RNA sequence: GACUCAACACGGGGAAACUCACUAGUUUAAGACAUUGGAUGGUGAUGCAUGGCCGUUUUUAGUUCGUGAAUGAUUUGUCUGGUUAAUUCCGAUAACGAACGAGAUCUUAACCUGCUAAUUAGCGGCGAGUACACUGUACUUGCUGCUUCUUAGAGGAACAUUGUGUGUCUAACACAAGGAAGUUUAAGGCAACAACAGGUCUGUGAUGUCCUUAGAUGAACUAGGCUGCACGCGUGCUACACUGAUAUAUAUAACGAGUAAAAUAUGCUUGCAUACUUUUCCUCCGCCGAAAGGCGUAGGUAAUCUUUAUCAAUAUAUAUCGUGAUGGGGAUAGAUUAUUGCAAUUAUUAAUCUUGAACGAGGAAUGCCUAGUAAGCAUGAUUCAUCAGAUUGUGCUGACUACGUCCCUGCCCUUUGUACACA
């Protein structure tokens, strides 16, 4: 259960651009992604919300490495 | 062997250990004092 | 000339004419290896 | 007035009909008092015994069942039973009855009013069943 | 009257033979089509009844019953196909060739998926045996077109 | 033997809401008081099904047979020869080979039936299928599984 | 109105077609009814020859039905049907009153 | 059979006429050809000829044998 | 043909003939084209000539490039470590960045929209009754809002979300709550690079050469054989009983799959000709038949009929047995009655009667398996004129035990050694 570069470079790519729009909600989050990035798959879409969650969870709390 | 017989706290495996006997026969002698397994006092 | 109407050599594959292995379901007539390869054109996918 | 939701148990749908009525409880045609072997009798019966047999006299209850062997019918049954009372309840009763149904029910166990997700996995080929394959002398 | 599966599988033979006949009479054209000079195949068609890869594969026989220097026209091909806008290529020729035994030989140019339903739909695949001196040389002909999305692409505005 | 405290009462008013084997029992041991069925020739000494590879066992089987025939009857809404005998198959073990599910003999239940219809219990409907049970008949069942139902209670 | 078909999204589209056709004027158009998609299963063993563990596979060719009702004249349901269309719908249409 | 009658290939000839094109079926206890009723093992020998002369040009397909006429075929055909 | 895994119920190979390649023989031209040249056919020879396809290496995680760096083959990247189902990520770093493979995608199965739809599905609605309850319940004929169940299209839902641990508090893991679901939810499908001198020319009119070509190794017909049996090794089935056989009764599945030959009349010598119409597959049902099956008819080219609000067996309940090769067990045999087919013997299969063998849980070895799984129980389909003990699907009854480890076995990796590279 661990995230493949494909969608970690979504995440880092999202936070570099639309990092303004985020918050620390799950399905707003989604939505963002929704609108923003073009996912053709409800899993893998869910999946990249949720990693960008977890980068900007580690956000705030510190750097990221990354953007 | 045990060549059990047939003429001469209640369960059949019972009768069988006691007087030594077929268990058909026993099913008989249970009948008898209440007059697919079996439990009587 | 016997009796050719019923029996394994009765019928023949479509394709190549071959009396063995062929695919007697829905009156496809077609020996199965053929069948797999013309899977495609007849429209069977696989899925599962 | 008449409530109609179903339970699962594999394949076994057990439909129960909950409607106003004197108390009576139903298989397809036949009473409760039969489901088949007098073993897994209880299963069935079990939801209404926590719930007690005096709030079902303002209810009937009809069950229709399809597909499936006898245990696993049974279970649909009891599933039936246990999501069609607290649908009633939640409905044509009041709430804090039903939540109390419900508390009751989750501490009796699972399975109640959500269902199991099981099903027969597929057989594959180089063998029997799903995972057991054939054998190899070497 | 005939019921709906044996309707459909009928259907399915009857498009396979059409295909076939198609592959026998057209050694000379850019085939694909199967949509119903050409007034002998309609005639036929009733006596019977009461960019694209096939195209390539079928150039390269051609190519091949002429007699090239093999390498060359393969490197062509796939010049062609870049030139018809390919996101990515593969050519395979197996057999004889020059050789007695055995030699296959790959011309890949860009890349090519393979595995997934996504390989099953962006790729045209085809396969001819041209006949020639002493055997049978194989191609396989597997071209990449252009995507109506893939799914490994994740595309931040 | 059955009785037990339940959480419900039970309409008892037709054979649906009577346990079956014993009501089976009890139409049997009806029959035989009466003498109202026979027990043709063939009967004494026939096998029920390719599947028994044996005698019933029973005496009266015959009568047990026609009871469950009539139960069955009232189940259903038309039904045949061939659906009886599907309902009494059997698995037949046939030594070494695994076994097969076996179709009943069919001649006895045709002839139960046949007898029935002289009676008057069944009823051969000309619209829809083979032999339901007649009107009278199955207020005959009816009454009989009221009977049980009494008998029981007491 | 039968309409039997392979491709399921090419189906569909059909049907919406339809709906949308019917909608205009005069037509009781009961909606589209999808039928029990009883799928061709082949079970081929792969390999020409008997070398390699055995593997087959399930083809599944899986043919939609679809089904669809109208209270109307001929001529305009003909008219109805011409969506244009192409070979890969079968379409038929039943003027039964009963 | 090795019979072949005179007028039932003058018959054959001129059906190819009409036509242009014969499918044969390559079978050989087929009494039948679809349209006309000639031995079709007969027929098959007629076209095979054709097709050894040049007359007629052939494109086999699965069990069909497919026969399509050449000009110098359609020329002789003239009679 | 195939010979360790990766031949041995495999070639869809359950062959009575056909299949048929084989044996004993007998016919035939299916000898095109200019007795001659010359093709044509081959289940002939060669898979070590090849095509395609399939297998295994391998469903594991692996393969490669651009540029850079380090006489050459090459190496690096692609790694001490942590983590992952995974060259899956993180972190370190002469590399940085790609691409295929993994992952994603596809197909199901898992739970919702109490939105989309209503037959060939139901639910009610309601007439009409037949039985019985109280002051409604069970069951059929006749007529026609709802979509929970029944079908199946589009959507939704889980992302380790919230909670708490362990972790370089990195990638991530463990637990708890929520929840239909927390091992990418379960299961498949797809399948990189490179091979193996793996298999298949007995799948092919994919196909080379060599052979054969009328006393044919072509095709066609008549038998016979692939099934012959001191024996060795496979895959299975059935058993060895009492948690069981026996026999009655009761209960209840899911996937399915289902359309040249015969009948009757006329005309002539059992045969032909002519006319005309149901039957060729699933069998309802009604009669005959112990049984098998038969005859008559009925629906079905199928969510309508077979038949599916039930087609099965384990189940369960009540009887007979009573541990005794026993009624466990049904081998082997003997004799009929059918059905299929032109044809049943070397017995097709089926039924009926009888025959009552080995086997009292299996030695050396070795196989399969972690949740609807093992096992048991059946059953649909494939072959099929007929015939499952096979395969392949589907369900029904529903365990034990892990929840890890490298001890064996097999793969993979780094280091190391090599005189091996046919490794
Ligand atoms: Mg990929
Ligand atoms: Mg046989
Ligand atoms: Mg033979
Ligand atoms: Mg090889
Ligand atoms: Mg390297
Ligand atoms: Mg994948
Ligand atoms: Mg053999
Ligand atoms: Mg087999
Ligand atoms: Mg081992
Ligand atoms: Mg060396
Ligand atoms: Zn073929």
């Amino acid at each position: 259960r661990v995230r493949t570069k494909t969608i970690k470079r979504a995440a880092r790519q999202i936070v570099e651009k639309y990092y303004a729009k985020l918050t620390l909600d799950f399905q707003i989050n989604k939505k963002i992604t929704e609108e923003v990035a073009i996912i053709p798959s409800k899993r893998m879409k869910n999946k990249v919300a949720g990693f960008v969650t977890h980068l900007m969870k580690r956000i705030q709390k510190g750097p990221v490495r990354g953007i | 062997k045990l060549n059990h017989a047939v003429f001469i706290v209640i369960t059949p495996s019972a009768i069988a250990e006691k007087y030594k006997v077929n268990l058909s026969v026993a099913r008989a002698v249970i009948n008898h004092l209440a007059d697919s397994q079996k439990l009587y006092t | 000339v016997h009796p050719k109407k019923y029996g394994q050599g009765s019928r023949q594959c479509r394709v190549c004419s071959n009396k063995h292995a062929i695919i007697r379901k829905y009156n496809i007539n077609i020996c199965r290896q053929c069948f797999r390869e013309r899977a495609d054109i007849i429209g069977f996918k696989k899925y599962r | 007035k008449r409530v109609q939701t179903f339970g699962k148990k594999k394949t076994a749908v057990a439909v129960a009909t909950v409607t106003n009525g004197k108390g009576l409880i139903k298989l397809n045609g036949k009473n409760l008092d039969l489901v088949e072997p007098y073993i897994l009798k209880t299963k069935v019966y079990e939801p209404l015994w926590l719930i007690g047999s005096g709030k079902l006299k303002n209810l009937d209850i009809r069950i229709r069942v399809k597909g499936g062997g006898q245990t696993s019918q049974i279970y649909a049954i009891r599933q039936a039973i246990g999501k069609g009372i607290i649908s009633y309840y939640q409905k044509y009763v009041d709430e804090s009855t039903k939540k109390e149904l419900k508390d009751v029910l989750l501490r009796y166990d699972r399975s109640l009013l959500v269902g199991d997700t099981r099903r027969c996995e597929p057989k594959k080929f180089g063998g029997k069943g799903a995972r057991a394959r054939y054998q190899k002398s070497y | 009257p005939i019921s709906k599966k044996r309707k459909f599988i009928n259907d399915g033979v009857f498009q396979a033979e059409l295909n076939e006949f198609l592959a026998r009479i057209l050694a000379e054209d850019g085939y694909s089509g199967v949509e119903v000079r050409i007034r002998e195949l309609t005639s036929l068609v009733q006596k019977r009844f009461f960019l694209c890869a096939m195209a390539q594969a079928e150039s390269l026989r051609y190519k091949l019953l002429k007699g090239l220097a093999v390498r060359r026209a393969c490197y062509g091909v796939l010049r062609h196909i870049m030139e018809s806008g390919a996101k990515g290529c593969e050519v395979i020729v197996s057999g004889k060739l020059r050789a007695q035994r055995a030699k296959s030989m790959k011309f890949r140019d860009g890349y090519l998926i393979s595995t997934g339903e996504p390989s099953k739909r962006f790729v045209n695949t085809a396969t001819r045996s041209a006949q020639l001196k002493q055997g049978v040389l194989g191609i396989k002909v597997k071209i990449m077109l252009p995507t109506s999305i893939l799914p490994d692409n994740i595309s931040v505005l | 033997r059955l009785l037990e405290p339940v959480p419900f009462v039970k309409t008892n008013n037709c054979i649906k809401d009577v346990d079956a084997d014993l009501f089976i029992r009890s139409y049997a041991t009806h029959l035989k008081l009466h003498n109202k069925i026979t027990y043709p020739k063939w009967c004494t000494f026939v096998k029920t099904g390719k599947g028994r590879k044996l005698a019933p066992l029973n005496e009266d089987w015959y009568f047990i047979r026609a009871s469950s025939i009539l139960r069955r009857l009232y189940l259903h809404p038309d039904i045949g020869v061939g659906f009886l005998r599907r309902q009494f198959s059997s698995k037949q073990r046939r030594g070494v080979a695994p076994n097969h599910t076996s179709l009943a003999s069919g001649k006895i239940l045709r002839s139960i039936l046949q007898q029935l219809e002289n009676l008057g219990y069944v009823e051969q409907n000309p619209k829809k299928k083979g032999r339901r049970l007649t009107t009278k008949g199955e207020n005959a069942i009816n009454n009989f599984a009221r009977y049980i139902n009494k008998k029981v209670y007491n | 109105i039968a309409l039997t078909s392979k491709n399921l999204r090419a189906i569909e589209k059909v049907c919406s077609d339809i709906m949308k056709g019917a909608k205009e004027k005069n037509l009781n158009v009961s909606g589209p009814v999808r039928l029990p998609v009883k799928t061709l299963r082949i079970t081929t063993r792969k390999s020409p020859c008997g070398e390699g563990t055995n593997t087959w596979d399930r083809f599944e060719l899986r043919i939609y039905k679809r089904l669809i009702d109208l209270y109307s004249q001929c001529e305009v349901v003909t008219q109805m049907t011409s969506i244009n269309i192409d070979p890969v719908v079968e379409v038929e249409v039943i003027i039964t009153d009963s | 059979y090795s019979y072949i009658p005179k007028q039932n290939k003058k018959l054959i000839y001129e059906y190819l006429f009409k036509e242009g094109v014969i499918v044969v079926e390559k079978d050989a206890k087929i009494p039948r050809h679809p349209h006309l009723n000639v031995p079709n093992l007969h027929i098959m020998m007629t076209l095979k000829s054709l097709k050894s002369r040049n007359y007629v040009e052939e494109k086999y397909n699965w069990k069909h044998q497919y026969f399509i006429l050449n000009n110098e075929g359609i020329e002789y055909l003239r009679e």
